[PDB]
């Protein structure tokens, strides 16, 4: 499901799914 | 960055792996 455009919410959610208890940083900007 | 590779381009397992910690 990772396979596509993901922007916004839609990344974050993504990232929260995939790392798992690992956690994650999101950085828009750098 | 994240946006550049994943919303304004195809996103993959790769490179959403390398922002866990």
């Amino acid at each position: 499901f990772v396979n596509q455009h993901l922007c916004g919410s839609h990344l974050v959610e993504a990232l929260y799914l995939v790392c798992g208890e690992r956690g994650f940083f999101y950085t828009p900007k750098a | 960055g994240i946006v550049e590779q994943c919303c304004t381009s195809v996103c993959s397992l790769y490179q959403l792996e390398n922002y866990c910690n």
